[PDB]
């Protein structure tokens, strides 16, 4: 691919997600998903090899059926008012329709399954990519219609989100597949308090993205895809693993890390709404992911695996291509919880 | 407060700018000079606390707790500077930064006015320990441990966070002084029972409650001298004094819901001390010692008196000294013979004699002999347990009886009888080791003419 | 030096388990012993006589 | 003596496709070491045509 | 090595569920701690009753 | 999971289940020990034509310099045993 | 090669007393494991434990104990001078508290 | 009987042993879009009649 | 500027550069033939970089100062104790051949980095398409295990796919009593010990297997040791070459620009080395692999970056 | 509401149905979406037509527009996925598990 193609494309990709971010009109966010799929197709297969087809085709499979429903959903809410406007729907109907492809678009479970898929079969860039930008348009589309959601069908997707986020993560081996599962069990997260505080939802959003933008370049930067892999970077690169190490603690909501902030904030929110139970559930299941982080915290850092003899030549070598933020994502990762009440700004 | 936390915090830029062989005797230093000026917080008022500002307070029962953690510190690291003699020094660095951090966010957790602060630091302390354990323990077995130290928290405390933020959403506040002033009794219904549960359970599983236990001979025998010291002296303490702070607004509940608690901390602690009898290996008995002392402690705080109260905090001051003591004992064989098993070194006072005076000394509290504040600590809780009801004594007094059989036992096993006669590396003792004996004996006999230092708010 | 196949395992049924069991506690086959197989825990390990 | 540190027999468990090897995921193989499996023999039959006589 | 292995670490790798053992267990395990919660409730329940009544002789009882 | 762990006699079956079915012998005079071209009366492209049967019945070729050694039931079980390594 | 591995020999542990007879078990530079062992002694025995339990002893009386000896003994002289009893039942005022009107 | 077994056995051995189970149940997946699909058809069907019914 | 996408969008292009000398050449041969002063002599009358044959110690030799480090930290491997015992149990064997093979991928990507950069062409003496032959023969000597031949070929499955073949190949025809004499008259007493059915082993292997494969995609020009010294008749009929068989003619500016990101960045180019396949000649406890990292670090120049050690004169430190 | 929104919604209903369940071939799912693009095509028409909404009458056109996109999107994966395989089977796109 052409460096300028890649740009035109990955500009293609953000001013979709930015049609869907500043539209009025329903038919022009449906134009913004729908340039944002055509524009992300080719990213996905960048580096073309039998995998990132068949990950690249079950995206479009999955995207496509979601934005069918989601036509559907606008012509019925239109049919039943002369409406076009994205405020609140007017049918029931109508707001079904649109939860489930917005749901299927975001990947919460049941409609889970392509997201490990398409994670694995792609490179680390754009897994990146996808586990980070394109989050972006359905949540922002949720939110404005926050005060229309049913709130069983809502809560019921963001536990069954969490539980399999959590279920599906404590048996991969694959670093990819881990990432996946994490953004699963994450999106549940953000989705359990949408329809009481949109500002947890967005501020969950934020945490989640600098984490993940942290835990992907420090996997592009250590160039790993599976523990094993992974197990060979001390003898490389310690720093890098101790970072991780601590990245990964942040990840499972350790206090007093960054990544305790949005569940404390969601929970005590529920609180406000006589809501006790589920969020008691959802930390009680979350301590699954930290479990599986603290594994591969386990194999990465804290012990040091074998290592192989041809390890000594890359000795003598660093790393021609530096990511400029990564360390401030890794600080923004682990050492903001003192700054929580600055929440109030984005609301 | 801040002239405390502030030296803390500056330990860990003075640490990582000294030189690779000055690391260990600029933190001895400014660690033992810490703990002078922690000192002066004994100085309490007798009505209320001191309020130093609206985020820290100290008071008659936070003073001896921050007090234990200072003198601590300077304690760990004598005990870690020799095996880690071949470690880089950049490790070393860390190690030692691992030790401040969590003094600091115990220092600031024993001293924080709102009940959510004290929640984030009482769980920060978690990273440090872990990352201690997991990284610098010696068995393949420390992983495990460090699961079960993480999860058989974590079950506990993440409850009791929803539970503190309900209680804010129809109190209005979680701060100390205003949740004391403004308490209202507690109704007897589902929901009351489940926040008390709630409430209570975090700081059941730190103590840790018999059945709930068996994270601490894991934790315990699976972590690093350090490790072990902080884990049992001051760490096992913070559930403790949680529940000092959190029952002021769980009565008249706590008359009815305390009996599960009480009977499995009386048969637990039974049960624990008759498990020492028979250990073969030396760190697990004193870990099942801390249990059954913290059993003890248990009872002291559910049943509510005070009396109760100022012998929990008598003996949670000594079981912190004397269990410290105990693992280093322990410590310094496993550092001649590296193994932990009991039997394998016996008549070491024939080869170590000051050591074999050490022992003994640390045994003799270990069984509350008088006027040792162990002993003033046990004879409280007993008296307060006698008066909520008589037939306790029975049990009381099976549990005096059997800490002396495993006490003593231990003695016996590792300094009577004849040497083993194919060890032959079992050298004189170091002065680094004397020493950290007597550091960790002279407070403790000290205090026996100063009890009132140590017996709480409720004196 | 104690390697993993020198540690107690569960409980021997087979004869050559039993064998290689006996010789593993460096005894005599034929005197070789170990506790029944309940859930109690025992596994491999002899029952000795019960003598002090 | 010396701290124990993980060794081959350790490190393996974490190499296979999935944790937890059960009877039908003991067949699943790792993928490839770089995101690329090998070519099929999947040979396109050219079409056949007689051109003629008639 | 053998013998503290076998004693520490060997036992739950050689542990089945059996009516022998899950009945020992649960009589070992949770008899004596409803034996003691019914002795000692017995025993608070007719001292609470005997205050409730006006008799007990609690005369300079004021340490507690 | 995969096919069974198969074993000496599931092979012996079958081998003797595809010789049966073989026309120009008779189902009762044969045995696992028979010489094809003595105790049969086989020529050597009868032969040919059982290994092709065996070739289809265990779905892997053999090759002729083998299958010139091939020369009653036994001997094929022992090939397709080596060929398939399996002890029992 | 019936290794599994290309792994050090564990070595045997070192005496400090080996090279230094008179070591401390503070380092194995003399000069700086003597100067460990005099810091340590001169800060804990020497310092924290000598001052610091002379601090606490001359502790001063903030917790009002010899206050509330005097004032006890204030009160129990003017009360036993005009016939008053020691101690009242009630700790609050009657006069200033309001009982419901009804208790039927 | 009590700690190297029993209260193993209660609270933590049963834990691992359920979340294993539960893990190996949700992550051995076929990787068939067929079966993915199918599985969202039900789950359309479930919410439209089960949640859009009860408002 | 250092060269990259931005690069590549404004202006740099390497087709702009070719300049039908560039021909990527190859001299193979087997032990002891005078491939090497061929080579060289090719490379001075063509005007092209010659690359002295990738050793032990090629990745000290740009990296740092070039001069070589210790064994123990660089390559921890010996040919002299190949040569003395084949069959060690200590896994000197495949170590060496593997360290071999990670140097000769090393050389490789420099070359082409070397060509791609400046448009001018490379000799190279061996290459990573026929280090395999030695380790032929080491299998067919019994000096190594076949787990060691499937290791091998699993990493130059995944290393060698990403690299273009050279355009000419160039074989020196000695046999094998020449070959022994050779090494008799050479003097060193360890290549003394080498039998003839390794030599044999090794010319069976490239006669067999690397010309047949290169010649595919490459012209193979062979030579006897007669005329393999007059270096004037090889340059000659290497310039009157017609180059239109392999890959390199499907060659424009998008897979060159792929090809040169590929070939700096030498981390990516070693990344599957180091494979976590745990083969007991080459897999490093983690006790040594402690030792031997913090030894390495302690070195005078490796403990930073290249311009921040200030122990080998690097000044300026704290404004870079 | 008139019989034929209902048969159209049921045209949709069916289409979806029909995309959801899979055969082996990839070309009928994708003719699938693109009878599903069809369905919603004349729904908006009908609703726009009997409203009088005169601006929306540009809104189908648009709608045909980005179907094509996706239609050609498609084909363009369905061809990469016949070179890899010879056939289009869902079946062989398998690689990838969960
Ligand atoms: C806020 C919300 C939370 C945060 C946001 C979410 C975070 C997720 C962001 C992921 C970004 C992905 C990425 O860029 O690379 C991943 C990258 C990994 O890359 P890598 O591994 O180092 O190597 C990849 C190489 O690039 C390998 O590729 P290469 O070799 O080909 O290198 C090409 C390179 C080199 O680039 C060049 O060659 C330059 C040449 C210029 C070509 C000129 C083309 C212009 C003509 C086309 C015009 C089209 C306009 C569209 C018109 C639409 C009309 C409707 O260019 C790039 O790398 C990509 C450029 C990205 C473009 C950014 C421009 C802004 C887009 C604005 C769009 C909005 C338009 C208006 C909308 C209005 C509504 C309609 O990740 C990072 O390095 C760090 C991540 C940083 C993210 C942001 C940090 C937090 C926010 C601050
Ligand atoms: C009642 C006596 C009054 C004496 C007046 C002066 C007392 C000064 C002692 C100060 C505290 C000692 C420091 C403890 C560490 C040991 C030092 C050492 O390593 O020895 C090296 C030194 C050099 O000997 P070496 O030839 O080089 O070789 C020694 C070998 O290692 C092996 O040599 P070894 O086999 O001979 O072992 C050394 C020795 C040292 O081993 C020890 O265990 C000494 C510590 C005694 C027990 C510790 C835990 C028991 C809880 C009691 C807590 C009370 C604290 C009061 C305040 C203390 C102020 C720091 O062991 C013993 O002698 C047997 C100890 C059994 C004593 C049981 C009696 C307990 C209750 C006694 C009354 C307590 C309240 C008094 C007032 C009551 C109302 C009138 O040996 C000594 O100097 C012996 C120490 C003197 C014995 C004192 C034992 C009774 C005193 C209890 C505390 C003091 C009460 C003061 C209040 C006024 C009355
Ligand atoms: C090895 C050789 C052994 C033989 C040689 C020994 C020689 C003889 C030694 C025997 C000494 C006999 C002891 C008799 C007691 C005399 C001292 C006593 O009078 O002082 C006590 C005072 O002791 C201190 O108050 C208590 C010690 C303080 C404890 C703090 C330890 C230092 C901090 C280190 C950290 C500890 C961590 C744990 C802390 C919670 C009592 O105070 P008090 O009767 O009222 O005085 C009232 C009058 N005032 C108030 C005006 C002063
Ligand atoms: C190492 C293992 C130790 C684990 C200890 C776990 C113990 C936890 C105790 C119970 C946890 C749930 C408490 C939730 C916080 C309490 C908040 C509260 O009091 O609100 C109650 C809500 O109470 C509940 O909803 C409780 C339901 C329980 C949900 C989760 C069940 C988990 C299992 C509970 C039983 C086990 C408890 C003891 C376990 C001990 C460990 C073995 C009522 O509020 P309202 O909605 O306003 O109603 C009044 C006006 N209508
Ligand atoms: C569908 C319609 C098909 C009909 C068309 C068929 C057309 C095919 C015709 C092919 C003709 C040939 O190839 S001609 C075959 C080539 N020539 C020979 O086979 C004769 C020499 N062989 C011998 O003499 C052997 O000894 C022998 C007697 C075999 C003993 O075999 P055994 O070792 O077992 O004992
Ligand atoms: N891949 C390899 N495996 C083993 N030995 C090698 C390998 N490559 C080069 N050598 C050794 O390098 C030595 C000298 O190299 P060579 O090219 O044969 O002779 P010359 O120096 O005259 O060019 C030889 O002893 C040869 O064995």
């Amino acid at each position: 691919m052409n460096p300028i193609i890649y740009t035109t494309l990955i500009m293609t990709v953000m001013s979709g997600t930015m049609l869907v971010m500043i539209s009025s009109h329903w038919l022009l966010i449906w134009i913004g998903f729908e340039m944002n799929l055509l524009a992300m197709i080719p990213v996905l297969m960048k580096n073309f090899n039998p995998r990132a087809t068949e990950a690249a085709t079950k995206y479009f499979l999955t995207q496509a059926t979601a934005s069918m429903m989601l036509m559907m959903a606008i012509i019925i809410n239109l049919l039943y008012s002369g409406q076009w406007t994205i405020t609140k729907m007017f049918n029931p109907v109508a707001m079904t329709m649109m939860t489930m492809a917005l749901a299927m678009k975001l990947g919460l479970s049941p409609f889970h399954f392509w997201v490990p898929e398409v994670t694995q079969g792609i490179s680390l860039q754009a897994g990146l990519l996808l586990l980070t930008w394109q989050k972006l348009a359905p949540l922002s589309v949720l939110c404005q219609i926050s005060q229309s959601i049913n709130p069983n069908l809502m809560l019921t997707m963001a536990m069954l989100s969490i539980l399999i986020g959590g279920w599906g993560g404590l048996n991969q081996t694959q670093l990819r597949k881990i990432m996946a599962y994490s953004s699963i069990a994450h999106m549940g997260w953000m989705t359990a308090v949408l329809p009481y505080n949109t500002t947890m939802t967005i501020l969950n959003l934020l945490i989640y993205i600098t984490m993940t933008l942290a835990m992907f370049m420090l996997l592009i930067h250590s160039s790993a895809t599976t523990t094993l892999s992974l197990s060979h970077t001390w003898n490389k690169m310690p720093v890098i693993t101790s970072l991780m190490m601590v990245t990964l603690l942040s990840m499972g909501g350790l206090p007093p890390l960054s990544g305790f902030m949005p569940k404390w904030m969601i929970i005590q929110e529920m609180t406000k709404n006589e809501s006790i139970i589920m969020p008691t559930l959802m930390a009680m299941t979350a301590l699954l992911n930290l479990y599986f982080y603290m594994r591969l915290a386990y194999s990465s850092s804290l012990t040091m695996f074998p290592s192989t003899n041809n390890m000594k030549m890359k000795w003598q070598f660093e790393h021609t291509k530096q990511m400029k933020l990564l360390p401030t994502m890794i600080v923004l990762s682990t050492l903001v919880l003192p700054m929580t009440p600055a929440l109030s700004s984005l609301n | 407060m801040l002239k405390i936390i502030i030296p803390t915090t500056m330990l860990l830029p003075m640490t990582w700018m000294s030189k690779h062989n000055m690391i260990w005797i600029n933190a001895t230093v400014h660690s033992l000079l810490i703990s002078l000026i922690s000192l002066s917080l004994l100085n309490q008022l007798g009505e209320n606390s001191l309020n130093f500002s609206l985020t820290f307070f100290s008071d008659s029962l936070s003073a001896p707790l921050l007090v234990l953690t200072t003198w601590l510190l300077p304690l760990m690291l004598m005990a870690s500077q020799s095996h880690l003699s071949k470690e880089t020094t950049t490790r070393k660095k860390l190690y030692i930064t691992m030790l401040i951090l969590l003094q600091l966010f115990l220092i600031m957790t024993f001293t924080a006015t709102e009940l959510i602060l004290f929640y984030i630091l009482f769980e920060a302390t978690l990273v440090p320990t872990l990352i201690i354990i997991t990284r610098w323990g010696n068995q393949t077995e420390r992983l495990n441990a460090g699961l079960y130290f993480l999860f058989y928290t974590l079950a506990g405390s993440l409850p009791l966070l929803v539970a503190l933020v309900y209680i804010q959403n129809t109190t209005g506040s979680l701060n100390f002084l205003i949740i004391h002033y403004w308490s209202h009794p507690l109704s007897n219904s589902w929901s009351n029972i489940f926040m008390w549960l709630a409430c209570i359970m975090a700081f059941m599983v730190k103590m840790p409650l018999y059945g709930l236990h068996l994270w601490l001979p894991k934790a315990h025998v699976e972590a690093p001298i350090a490790g072990s010291m902080v884990l049992a002296a001051v760490l096992l303490k913070l559930g403790g004094y949680g529940m000092m702070r959190i029952t002021t607004i769980l009565n008249p509940l706590t008359n009815y819901m305390a009996y599960p608690f009480l009977m499995l901390s009386m048969w637990g602690m039974i049960m624990t001390s008759s498990i020492c009898l028979r250990q073969t290996d030396l760190k697990s008995l004193i870990a099942y010692s801390s249990v059954s002392h913290m059993a003890l402690v248990i009872v002291a705080i559910m049943i509510q008196t005070p009396w109760s109260f100022m012998g929990a905090t008598a003996l949670m001051i000594a079981h912190g000294l004397t269990s410290s003591m105990l693992f280093c004992l322990a410590n310094t064989n496993y550092e001649r013979v590296h193994s932990r098993t009991m039997i394998l070194a016996r008549g070491l006072q024939t080869l170590l004699p000051l050591m074999a005076t050490w022992w003994l000394v640390a045994s003799l509290t270990n069984l509350a002999l008088p006027p040792s504040i162990n002993l003033i600590g046990e004879l409280f809780i007993i008296t307060a347990s006698f008066s909520w009801s008589n037939i306790t004594i029975i049990l009381m007094g099976m549990n005096m009886m059997i800490t002396a059989l495993y006490s003593l036992y231990m003695l016996i096993t590792t300094q009577r009888g004849k040497y083993t006669h194919h060890i032959n590396n079992i050298k004189p003792s170091f002065t680094r080791e004397n020493a950290l004996m007597a550091l960790h004996i002279l407070p403790l006999l000290l205090l026996t003419l100063n009890p009132k230092m140590i017996l709480g708010p409720l004196y | 030096h104690v390697t993993k196949d020198m540690f107690p395992g569960p409980y021997p049924k087979t004869p050559e388990e039993r064998a290689a069991a006996a010789k593993k506690y460096n005894m005599r086959v034929e005197d070789y012993e170990p506790y029944p197989d309940d859930g109690m825990g025992y596994g491999d390990y002899p029952k000795l006589p019960d003598r002090s | 003596a010396r701290q124990w540190q993980p060794d081959v027999e350790w490190a393996e468990q974490f190499g296979g496709a999935v944790m937890y090897p059960t009877k039908e995921t003991a067949h699943w193989k790792p993928p490839p070491w770089n995101d690329v499996d090998p070519p099929k023999d999947t040979l396109v039959s050219n079409l056949t045509l007689n051109f003629g006589p008639q | 090595i053998r013998w503290t292995y076998a004693r520490s670490a060997n036992i739950y790798p050689n542990f089945r569920p059996t009516p022998k053992t899950s009945l020992l267990g649960a009589l070992f395990g949770i008899g004596p701690l409803f034996f003691w919660y019914y002795v000692f409730k017995t025993d608070r329940d007719k001292k609470e009753k005997l205050i409730q009544e006006g008799k007990l002789d609690q005369t300079f009882n004021i340490s507690y | 999971s995969d096919a069974p762990p198969l074993t000496l006699e599931a092979i012996k079956d079958r081998v003797l289940y595809v010789l049966k079915l073989y026309d120009k012998i008779d189902p009762e005079k044969l045995s696992v020990n028979s010489h094809f071209m003595k105790d049969l009366g086989l020529d050597s492209l009868d032969q040919v034509e059982i290994i092709m049967a065996m070739e289809d019945e265990f779905g892997f070729e053999i090759p002729d310099i083998d299958a010139e050694k091939l020369m009653c039931p036994q001997e094929i079980v022992d090939y397709i045993a080596d060929k398939k390594d399996v002890y029992e | 090669p019936t290794i599994r591995l290309q792994e050090d020999p564990d070595p045997e542990d070192e005496n400090l007393y080996e090279k230094n007879p008179d070591s401390h078990g503070y380092d194995k530079d003399p000069i700086v494991d003597l100067w460990n062992m005099r810091v340590v002694f001169f800060f804990g025995f020497s310092i924290v434990l000598v001052l610091g339990s002379t601090f606490v002893a001359y502790l001063p009386d903030y917790r009002m104990q010899e206050w509330a000896r005097r004032e006890a003994e204030r009160l129990v002289k003017y009360r036993e001078a005009n016939g008053l009893p020691l101690m009242e039942s009630n700790c609050f005022d009657p006069n200033k508290i309001q009982l419901p009107e009804d208790e039927d | 009987l009590l700690d190297l077994i029993w209260l193993e056995t209660i609270l933590p051995k049963t834990t691992s042993f359920i979340q294993m189970k539960m893990s190996i149940m949700v992550s051995n997946q076929k990787g068939l879009i067929k079966l993915y699909f199918l599985s969202f058809l039900i789950t359309i069907m479930i919410s439209m009649t089960l949640f859009n019914y009860h408002e | 500027l250092q060269y990259g996408p931005l690069a590549f969008v404004l202006g740099e292009r390497t087709t702009r550069k070719l300049t039908e000398t560039s021909k990527v050449i190859t001299v193979d041969g087997n032990i002891c033939s005078g491939k090497g002063r061929l080579a060289r002599e090719i490379a001075e009358k063509l005007g092209l970089r010659h690359f002295p044959e990738a050793g032990i110690h090629y990745a000290d030799s740009t990296t740092g100062d070039g001069k070589p480090l210790d064994v123990q930290l660089s390559g921890n491997c010996s040919l002299e104790k190949f040569y003395d015992d084949p069959k060690s149990n200590d896994g000197n064997s495949y170590r060496l051949q593997s360290w071999l093979y990670a140097s000769r991928l090393l050389q490789y990507a420099d070359a082409l980095e070397h060509l791609l950069s400046t448009g001018q062409g490379v000799v190279l003496e061996r290459s990573i398409y026929s280090d395999f032959v030695f380790l032929e023969a080491m299998y067919r000597q019994g000096f190594i295990r076949k787990q060691c031949v499937e290791h091998y070929n699993e990493v130059k499955k995944v290393t060698a796919c990403e690299y273009l073949p050279p355009h000419v190949v160039v074989y020196v025809d000695v046999p094998v009593p020449e070959i022994q004499s050779r090494i008799q008259k050479k003097g060193n007493p360890h290549e003394m010990k080498i039998t003839a059915a390794y030599l044999q082993d090794i010319e069976n292997a490239y006669k067999k297997t690397f010309l047949p494969e290169m010649s595919e995609k490459c012209e193979v020009l062979q030579y006897s040791a007669r005329e393999a010294e007059d270096a004037e008749k090889v340059v000659e009929d290497i310039e009157y070459l017609k180059c239109d068989k392999g890959p390199w003619p499907d060659q424009d500016d998008r897979t060159f620009h792929r090809l040169r990101m590929l070939v700096q960045n030498k981390l990516e180019v070693l990344n599957y080395t180091t494979i976590p396949v745990y083969l007991p000649e080459i897999t490093i406890g983690a006790h040594q692999s402690d030792r031997v990292f913090q030894k390495f670090t302690e070195l005078p120049g490796r403990k930073y970056s290249p311009g921040y050690n200030e122990d080998v004169g690097d000044k300026w430190i704290w404004l870079k | 509401m008139p019989l034929v929104y209902m048969n159209i919604i049921m045209a949709f209903a069916i289409a979806l149905a029909g995309l959801l369940m899979y055969r082996s071939h990839l070309m009928s799912s994708l003719l699938c979406l693109e009878g599903m693009m069809l369905s919603l095509f004349i729904m908006s028409t009908l609703i726009i037509l009997n409203t009088h909404f005169t601006l929306a009458n540009m809104m189908p056109i648009i709608l045909l527009v980005f179907a094509a996109c996706e239609a050609a999107l498609g084909l363009s994966l369905l061809v990469m996925v016949s070179n890899t395989y010879g056939t289009d089977y869902v079946q062989n796109l398998n690689l990838l598990q969960c």
